[PDB]
């Protein structure tokens, strides 16, 4: 379609074909990521 | 080493949700899950000899 890749993510063992992928939050989980990017907030 | 047992042998595609235990160049211990995604192929699904 840098560029964009496609529409499609198929899988030909099965036919399984995924549409689109949705991520939904980056949780990271170390309290060190946490409040020490919060000092990068303030 | 022989932990499943079973009558039938699954030709259909699948996967192994198996994990190794590899070492870089960098000696960097990292294990890893993997998936094979394999299947079985029969080129003649009749033939005594290969099936």
């Amino acid at each position: 379609s840098l560029p964009k890749a496609r529409d499609q993510a198929v899988f030909p063992q099965n036919g399984l074909v995924v549409s689109s992928v949705d991520v939904q939050s980056v949780e990271p989980v170390d309290q060190r990521t946490r409040d020490a990017l919060q000092r990068s907030v303030q | 080493p022989h932990a499943r047992r079973a009558l039938c042998l699954l030709l259909g595609p699948d996967f192994f949700t198996d994990v190794i235990t590899i070492e870089t160049a960098d000696h960097a211990r990292l294990q890893l899950q993997l998936a094979y995604n394999w299947h079985f192929e029969l080129k003649n699904r009749n033939d005594p000899a290969e099936a």
